[PDB]
Parts: C-alpha cells; structure tokens; sequence
RNA sequence: UUAUCCAUUUAUAGGGAUGAAUU
RNA sequence: GAGAACUUUGAAGACUGAAGUGGAGAAGGGUUUCUUGUCAACUGUGAUUGAACAAGAGUUAGCCGCUCCUAAGGGAUAGCUGAAAAGUGUUUAAAGGGGUCCCCGUCUCAAAAGGGAAACAGGUUGAUAUUCCUGUGCCAAUAGUAUUAUGAGUUAGAUGGUAACAUAUAUAUAAAUGAACUCCUUUACAUAGGCUUUACACUCGGGGUGCGUUUUCUUUGCACUUUACCUUUAUAACAAACCUUGGAAUCAAUUUACUUGGAGAAGAGGUUCGUUGAACUCAAUUCAAAAAUUUGUUUUGUAGCAAUAGUAAUUCGUAAUUAUCCGAAGUGGUAAGGACUAUCCUUGAAAAAAGGAGGGAACGGCUUUGUGCUUUGCUACUCUUAAUACUUGUAUGAGCGUACCAACAACCGCAUCAGGUCUCCAAGGUUAACAGCCUCUGGUUAAAUAGAAAAAAGUAGGUAAGGGAAGUCGGCAAAAUAGAUCCGUAACUUCGGGAAAAGGAUUGGCUCUGAGGACAUUAAUGUUAACUCAGAACUGAAACGGACAAGGGGAAUCCGACUGUUUAAUUAAAACAUAGCAUUGUGAAAAGCCACAACUGGUAUUAACACAAUGUGAUUUCUGCCCAGUGCUUUG
RNA sequence: UCUGAUGGAGGAUCGAGUUGAUACUGACGUGCAAAUCGUUCAUUUCAAUCACGUUUAGGGGCGAAAGACUAAUCGAAAAG
C-alpha cells in the first residue's frame, strides 16, 4: 500500500517536541568534590509550573566553590517543599524530605524519587508526577542495592547512586475524568501530535492493515510476533494473554 | 426630535406596545442597584461623620 | 506595491524606456511593445 | 517655549551673547497687555506684563546689540 | 462628526500601536500614538514594586535624571521592608554563630 | 435560597455527562476550590495557582502538592521519615 | 586494563574521622 | 463640437445610508498619476470622453518605515559517512570579545503587524507632503590638547527628613569617587467578567455672528464660535502601596461583587508611583497679618507654545482693515489606563539594549634626593557642562523606498467578468442594537445599448369566494405568531432540565398621578438632574410588536449520547472524532515504536499518574460458554 | 432545612457579522461564472476565525478517514 500513520511518526515533520516553552531540561546537581565528602546546601529561590509535565518544576540556587558567584538549576520538585526550604546534597546530608542522598545510606523501607540507573546521569528514573520508588535493602558488603519501581520490578543499583527523600508531588493527576473535548485537546497542545487517535479499522484498506471490508472487523488476528517488520506491528504486540486481568 | 423628546420626558410614549427591549434590557437591574446600594451607603457614611449614629448601629445596617 | 526595492525600481524604469515607441525619422530609411493592462511583466 | 516669570533671570538672558532676535506683542485683552519674546538657540523664552508702564520701561531697557521684531 | 486613519505606517491596532485621538486648531481630528505603557521596577526579595523610582521605558529610562532612579539607602533595589529583614537577620544570625561557638566549648 | 438539591458546584455542566460521572467529579472540586490551612501563619488562605501549585494569599510563600490535595495518604510518609 | 563501548560536566580536590562567603 | 439618450455646466427628482462605489494602507499591478493635443483600432450601442493613442512633466526625510535584535526555522563552519552530487551540524575543535596573564565565546540570515533612541501645527503646487515653506522642538554622537566661563567637592569622593524618601531650577536640575568580579530589574506577554477614571464623539440651554421659510404661527429652524507636539511641563484630584503615632470583641473599616486586620485594624498626619497635562489661586502681582521671610483679600493670562494660525462674517486698491472666537451640563458610543475576581491535566516566548545594586583595585598640585618608590622646600586645587582656538585626512545627521489602484474597469480569474482578496476610522432618528428602514458629512446618477406596444410563454412577486392535504412517494414551496409585560406550564428525568413547553390576557394617541438623586443653612427652609417603572381617566369605523424586524406547535418510534469534522464542483449522515472502558509492549542507552544507503536521528528539554499500538464508544445493568482451527506467547 | 437578594460559571440558548452550504433537487445551465444569483439554512467564548512567516515533496507528504487533497489534473501529481 503507502506508508502507514504509525510510520510516519518517527520521520519528525510534525512530531517533534514543542519546546517553545518549556522552562529547561530536568537534570540534577551533578558530581563534584563536595558531593563525594560532605554536604553542600542550596536554598529554593521559586517553583513553578513546566507546560509539559505534570510535575512542578524547582529553581534552585547554588553557589560553587571556585568561581565567586551563583549558579541556577532546575530540579523535579517533590511534595511538601517549600521555598525557603534548604536543600541538602551529598552524602553526609541529614536525610529529610527534598534533600540529596546516596543509595547506601537511607535505611530499607523509605520512599524516594529521581532514581539515578547509572552514577552521574544526574537523575533518569521516577520523575512522573505523583510516584515513587522504595527500596528493599542493602547489599551486605555495600556497593548494591535493590528498589522497586512503581511498575513493579526489582532492580539493583549500585550504592554511589543518588536520589531525592519524599515523593514528587502533583499526586493523583488521573483521578479527576475529562468531561469535554476541549480539555484533552489543551493537554495534548504541549505535548505532540498524538490525537486524535482514529480508529485503525475504519481506514481505508490500504493506509491501515486492519481496514477494509464491508463490516469493519479486522479479519485476520489482531496479535503480531514481535520478529514482525515495521509496517506489520499494528495489533497487541505479542501478547501474552488477552482480557481483564485476574491479579 | 426634540419636539418627541421633550414629549418623552413629559411622558408620552412608554407604551408597552412602544417597548420592544426586555425589562433588563431597558434598564440594567444590576445598574439599578449599584445606584441604590451607593446612595444608602453615603447616606451612611454622613450618618458617621455627622456621629448621629454608633458605630454598632451602623455595621448592622 | 508602494514598497519596493532598488533594482525592482531600476528594473522597471528600463521596462517603461523600452515601452517607447520607435523614432519618425528612423523610419525615414515596432512589435515587441507591451501594453500596461494587456502583458503582465511579472517581474 | 518656556514661560518665564522672575524679571532678574530675564535681564540676565538679555545679556547673554548667544541670543539673536525679540519680540514684542501688544493685543487688546477686555488696554493692552504685551509678551516679550527672546530667541535664542536652545529655546523661546517669553514674559507676559499686565503693566503697559511696565513693558514700556523694560522694552527700552533691552539691548540695542539684538534685532527687534513686531508681528502687527 | 469627522472620520481619522492611521499615519504611521502601520495600521493595525497592535498593542504597541494604540491611539489617543485629538482635535487640531486646523479644525481637523488628527490621530496619535501613545507610547506603549511600562512596567514597573520590583524587588528581588517579595517581587513587589519598589517607590522611588520611575518606572519609564529603556530609552527613557536612560534618558531620566539621576534623581529619578534610586533611593538613597543601602540596597536601594530591595524594598525598605525587605532590607530592614535582611538587616536584622543578618545581625542576630552572626550573633547565633557567636553564642553557638562560645557554648562549643 | 438554595437553588439546587444535589448537583451544587457541578450545574455549570449542564445536564450533559453522566451522573455517575458528576457525582464523582464533584468529590474533588469541592475540596479543590476551598481555601486551605497555611501552615506558615495559620491563615486559612491557600488556594491553587497551578496543578500541583498552592499559594498563601498572606504569605506568599507558595508551597508544592498533589494535584488538588494539599496532602495525601502518598505524602503522609513524612512520620515514618521525620519518627527517625 | 589498554582494545572497544557508554555517561558526565568548565573533564575543578587520593582514600577514611528565603542574607554573603571573590583581589 | 458638423455630429450629443450614455462629454461638460445649471435646474429637478433619487440612490449609496457611515458593515458606503468615503477616506487611508498591506500583498499584487508598474506609469494606469498630472497637463497639453488626440480618434487609425478599442472603449462589444453612439461617442467630442477615457484606465486608448502622441508629446512633455511628476515621487525631496537625523524624526514615516526598512536597515537593528531575537522565533518556530534556513544556510554554512569542525568532525563523520558517501565515488560524488549530497546528508548531517559539536557527535576526540588548538575554534572571536573584554580586562589586564585571567575570564567569556560556532558564524550568519530570517518580522515593512513582535521589542524597537528621535515631531508637531498651519501654509504650499498640475501632479509630492508629518519629506517642500513658515514657525516651534526633539533624538543621537561629538577626537586630543589648550583657554576661558558655568557649577559642585577638598586641603581622597555632598547633603537634609525619626520614615516611606527627598534635595543641584546654572539659558541647560550636567557633575553626590568609584575597578576586577557577581545578582537582580526593565525590555516582557493568556482568557473571561463586571466596576471606575480620563479623553474623543454625540446631545442640551444661554450669549454673539451669518444664513433660510415666513398664506398662517414661530423669543424662530441651520452653520461657526477651535487650540497640536514640546516645557523631568508645574500643581490639584483619584485608585493602590508604604511610613509615623495610634493598640481594637459589643468585632471592626469596606466593594457592585470580597476583601483586611496584634506578621498591627480604625482615627489623625504624611511619602510615592501611575492615570491624566493648567484641574486647583496655578503664576507673579495690588492690599492686610508673621521677622534679621510665612499666612488671608484682589488684578491680569486662553499656564507658555496662542493668534501672528485657522473658521465664520463685514468693509476697502482689487493687498489691508473691521468686530466674535465664552458662563455652564447630560448621554454612554467608542479607546486607553487603574484596582480587582474567576478559569485552566491550557500558565499564556527572547534577545538586542538599558538601568540599579553587593563589592572596594587607584588616588592633590609644584620642586627635588636616591633604585614608581622614601625623602627633603610651598600651597590656592579635583570632576562636569557651554563656547572658543589649534593639530589630526574635510570632525554632524549614510543608503533605499515616498506618484497612482486597492477592484467601483487599475489584482487573479484567456476579458473593462454580478466571482475571490487582508486591517483602522464608523453620524442622527427609530430601536435591546455597529440588525432592518429613512436622513446629514463625503460619493454617484454608472454598470456590453435606448424609444415604443404590452399578447402567448418564461421569470421575481401579489391576491383570491366555499371546502381545507381530498394533490403528491412525501404538507416539497408558501400561510399561520414571531416583539415586550403579565398569568399559567404537563409526561419523564441523570433532579441539572425539558420550558419561550402546551395555553392564554395586554399593546395606539393626548391629558395627568406616584415613586426612584445630588447640592447648604441653624429638626426646619432652599438650589437642581435623568429617563424608568406602576396606576388613572378621555378618545377612535375595537385599532394600535399597525411597515421595517420575528419559533408553527404536539403524540411518537429508529439511529447517533452532546458541542465539533468531513467526500473544494452531485451524497453532511446513521460516517469519523471526542470524553469513558479495557488490552498489550517497555526499567534506557546491550530497552520499546519508528526514520535513515551509512554516519546518524525523532519520540525525548522524555521516565510507568510516561511513551507506543490498539478495539469499543456518555451514564444504568450487564459483558454467558469453547484453547479443538489458526494465530500469539512461556521452560527446555 | 425553607424564602428574598447579590454573584456572574458554562466546549449553555437566540442571533446579525465572519465561516459554510441544508432545502427550494428554485433561476442560469450557447451562463455574471470551467460552480455563479435569490430566498431559505448553519455557526458566533471556543476542538473557534483570519492574516503573514515557517516545516513536511511522489511509491512520498498530509489527513477529527470520504480513496479526500497535494496549483481546475490523483486508486500514485507535474516537466522532460
């Protein structure tokens, strides 16, 4: 047939980010000698909303420690910070709600935010709004440590890790339905060209393999090998199972 | 027209039949009552200033 | 347009001179002549 | 233009080499009254005078060193 | 009445070319544009509005006197409410790290 | 008077959508829209400025939050941090 | 650990015990 | 003019009816612009006209724009692929600025609607005007030295106020040390809602001018009676912020609306910013009261720019004189500003450039010892504006656009085609009204033709007795009220609505009654303003939302939950989409989906409340059974 | 709890304008026109409308999806 719409997304005319507004990538503090031994504390100067994300975003003011003057950063905030707050970075930091810590020192069973999957990436995991991570328990020789994503996995990172004490705020974002067209049209404004989804079957039988026919059905079964080539991967990729869930 | 206006403030013509606005639309309620609500309220005020009045008195009204 | 540019304004005064019509006295011893309205120049 | 009220300022600016032209208005108010008008490079500087006496007096106190100028 | 038209050469009603129309002795209705209004200055602190300080454009602002553009007290950008914290602040935090050093020992 | 038996803060939808999708939004906006409590001076001036923004009419001193609790059973982990 | 690959910053300290702070 | 229904002038009747064939502009057109001649062809009819033909003429900018900075972005530099054309654009980069070794750093282009140094009024010609003239300003820069002069500071940097802060008035408020290094601010931002202030517009009564009807009445009906930018323009007034004192519950002040308060309210006294740009005795002044310079009484002035300009009249050589250009108000029609409230799973851009600050590096002048430093001998000197002069290459102000049209015949539609084409200005009456309809300012009386007779037929309409859908596939076209006030309003229902349900009553003219405000005097008397409602008689061919403008309702079933979108030129739906429901893959650079010839890239300035691919389509109640078939997947 | 106010939310209603094309299967259909004219109709605080600039180039783009549109040409454009 021709390229199909699930093709075409990633050739990036229309699909890329609109970053006109957004305020600045979310990155953490980054490796230096006072991190490595002791604590070096920052204050919050504003916190403000990111057009793109949920959760809010932190300016936060730091001072270096070779160049007389300040420098800024963005920090995905996390909830009940205020600004005012000192925020404590570091190993030696006093864990509390907002501050910096590695993996190897908070105790098993306290929940923390803006994982870091390998050291000096400056923070990759657990930024969506209103979640978390827990971790399980250290290693017993250090240098290890198992936390549970809230997908729901096990997965083991070193101790010279960091990571944020609480939790990201703007909580249970899902709760509230959209009533109207208007207010998913506005979200998806800042985002991309998602949507509107369109049915695949009701395409015309040739810019879609499920289209075509006088009934509108798919026809042939809507679950595809994950060996398929790029324009066959369009039904439940290789399913496991198929209907409600049973725990 | 000024023959007809000085007929319509000597009061000739408001005829229902004449009306072809809404109530509303000839005259604001809302208008209405902020040139009541502002009348009594510096009447009030000179109530105040005159002392004629306590102030208990004059929160309650 | 009443914004134009240099060469556009040179451009068009040596359409306009070329617009004149051939000397008396040449003749003495044309056809490629435009019209306003009938041959846009387009440039 | 800049009104200008005090009388020793203005006998100062008389003076002032860089000053060129005067100019001497008389109309009928309800008697006449005048504005003394000075042209200088920067500005116009004039003065209203109520006191036809006043204007006499201070019209031939100016200067003879500037040109003097009468619109009527 | 009479009926106007723009003049300077832009003739939309963008917000940088609003008009105050006047009346001329020529007898005519002439038309003018306002210069764009101006924020105002504000303190790094509260993010509030700061007096003593006029509040023009680039421009005019540079070419203000120097009598219309600070207050004579210290910070002069920082609002007297802010500044008189940070004042005492300063002091009694200084003073805390002295009580806190002589109870060191 | 009171205009309305049930539906309250949610007749500005009309009756379009579903009561069963009226009555559990209503849950949340009723509670959004109130002022809170602030903290920082006791004044019962907080409202919601963003998703996830609430700010003191008092203080200014604005404070982060869930996306229309100041608090929530997810961020009342800070006793099992601050018991240490 | 050198090949190689990845990540990071201005390639800024060898390892353990809501104010500024530059000559 | 030989020629005139369609050239010109006058009379008359009309139209366009401020959403205009009116003014300006943009893109596009490119001399169609103006004048003098002009009829070979064209201007579908005539033609003396012309957007035709011929000959000349016409676009004046330090201030109107471009040129400047930056956006989604483009092009290119280093590297990397590719044989190359090319594709990438910091992915191992020794890559331009400043200070004085240190710090900073891809380049460039892209807006005639964003940000943006600097202008106004009158006059001016055949064709141009914020460009020319006259008059009055403003902006930017101004190299080195030497002279004067203006002002401050000192024997290396001011003051007053307890405070918010204020202070330099020289022609010109220019000068209140200040480096390296830094932190801010401005530039600089959404929508909705009402309130308020000013300006303009409109309207009203008086005064003065001129005009006009005047069988008949008419203190008459119409026009003019004006004042730009600039002077940190001065002040006054107001919305807010702040300061001082003051110290609250019997809670208090306050908005149309809620807002605020021991983190200090009210009262009282002040400070500022912003709105406006002569408000207010504002200015000096004539007169009285305070002392080695303050408060009360008056004159003048459109606060200056200002009348010398316009405008309207009147004389007079035919260029001048003449008198006026002022006591007051209401409407809300726009615009702008102000203070607020509400909404967002939407938070509503940047640099150019400028300002402020923390900080405190260097420090008079003359002479002199010695190796910029210590020194010895005297004290008037340090910074800034203005002018002058001399040396430096000539030491103020670059270039481009500027006529015309904006469709009515100057644009595209094969064309002088009823089409399409982007912004501002926006009068009176009637009225809710920027609707319709009529009129004033301006414009036109012209559309590829005119006179006559009026049949058939067509076509845009009217009207029809009695019947009232009997026609037809089908009440398709039309007819029925429709405005406003008042009365009343069911089944069902998600309790929000349906609903203007259904269904009724009133509706004109003239003459009256009542209610609805602000302002000042020692509870009482006066001054003065809207049209808004409620009622009343009287009257008419019982008619009065008299035209203009404006729902036909009801009983049901099927489909789709709704608002929305779509087959430009045969199908607007029951089709799509949407909110909701549910599934699957995915723990990150050794992952998912996808693009790419390779390098490489988008999702991603991303991280399971996220990304990608799906089916069903509010809500309610449900969502029964089969893994044999084919798929998909899990362990070896 | 019930009554009277103020208040001004709504992908709320009517409706000129803008945007479109429901019906008359009206006119013209050798037309004003290679899609127009009259009456009627739809929409108007937001999934809105327009302008300029800017990106996506053919076995491709783009598509609230009809085999639409991509210069009157489209079930594979146009020039050689």
């Amino acid at each position: 047939g021709r390229v199909i719409r699930g093709q075409r997304k990633g050739r990036g005319s229309i699909f890329k980010s609109h970053n006109h507004h957004r305020k600045g990538a979310a990155k953490l503090r980054h490796l230096d000698y006072c991190e490595k031994k002791g604590y070096i504390k920052g204050l919050v100067k504003d916190i403000i909303h990111d057009p793109g994300r949920g959760a809010p975003l932190a300016k936060v003011i730091f001072k270096r420690t070779e160049k007389y003057g300040k420098k800024e950063e963005l920090i995905i905030a996390s909830e009940g910070m205020f600004t005012g707050q000192y925020i404590s970075c570091g190993t030696k930091a006093p864990l509390s709600v907002g501050n910096i810590l590695p993996i190897g020192k908070m105790p098993e069973g306290t929940l923390i935010c803006n994982l870091e999957h390998r050291t000096g990436n400056r923070g990759t995991l657990v930024k969506a709004s209103g979640c978390y991570a827990t971790v399980v328990g250290q290693s017993e020789d250090g240098k290890k440590t198992k936390v549970r994503l809230p997908s729901g996995a096990k997965k083991t990172i070193d101790a010279k890790a960091r990571a944020m004490v609480g939790v990201v705020g703007a909580g249970g974002r899902i709760d509230k339905p959209i009533l109207k067209a208007g207010v998913a049209h506005h979200k998806y404004r800042v985002k991309r060209n998602c949507w509107p989804k369109v049915r695949g079957v009701a395409m015309n039988p040739v810019e879609h393999p499920h289209g075509g026919g006088n009934h509108q059905h798919i026809g042939h079964p809507s679950t595809v090998s994950r060996s398929a080539p790029a324009g066959q991967k369009v039904g439940l990729i290789a399913a496991r199972r198929t209907g409600l869930l049973r725990g | 027209v000024r023959l007809y206006k000085l007929a319509k403030r000597k009061g000739r013509h408001m005829g229902i039949g004449k009306r072809k606005g809404t109530k509303n639309a000839r005259t604001n309620q809302k208008t209405l009552w902020i040139k009541r609500q502002r009348v009594l309220r510096r009447l009030l005020k000179r109530l105040r200033d005159s002392k004629k009045v306590d102030r208990h008195l004059y929160h309650s009204f | 347009g009443s914004i134009k540019r240099f060469r556009l304004k040179q451009r068009l005064g040596k359409c306009r001179r070329q617009n004149r019509p051939v000397p008396h006295w040449y003749r003495l011893k044309n056809t490629k002549r435009r019209h306003w309205r009938r041959t846009k120049l387009g440039l | 233009p800049k009104q200008i009220t005090d009388i020793r300022k203005f006998l100062k600016i008389s003076r002032k080499p860089d000053t060129t032209a005067v100019i001497i208005m008389k109309k009928k108010s309800k008697t006449v009254i005048t504005k003394l008008k000075l042209r200088t490079k920067k500005y116009l500087y004039t003065m209203v005078f109520a006191d036809r006496k006043k204007a006499e007096r201070i019209e031939n106190s100016l200067l003879p060193s500037l040109k003097r100028i009468y619109y009527p | 009445a009479q009926r106007v038209h723009y003049r300077r050469h832009n003739h939309y009603n963008t917000k940088s070319n609003k008009v105050r129309p006047v009346r001329t002795p020529g007898g005519k209705l002439t038309i003018h544009v306002v210069k764009k209004k101006a924020g105002k200055p504000k303190c790094a602190d509260c993010k509030t509005a700061i007096q003593g300080v006029k509040a023009l454009r680039p421009a005019d602002n540079y070419r203000a006197r120097r009598k219309n553009r600070t207050v004579a007290r210290a910070y002069g950008s920082i609002c007297a409410r802010c500044i008189r914290e940070r004042i005492m602040r300063a002091f009694l935090f200084e003073e805390q790290k002295c009580v806190r050093q002589v109870l060191k020992e | 008077s009171r205009r309305t038996k049930k539906v309250g803060l949610t007749g500005k939808y009309g009756t379009r959508y579903g009561s069963s999708l009226r009555k559990q939004i209503k849950k949340i906006e009723l509670m959004q829209h109130a002022k809170y409590l602030c903290t920082f001076c006791g004044k019962t001036a907080t409202k919601r400025t963003c998703v996830g923004i609430w700010k003191c009419k008092k203080c200014k001193r604005k404070v982060c939050g869930g996306a229309w609790s100041l608090t929530t059973p997810a961020a009342v982990a800070k006793s099992t941090i601050i018991r240490l």
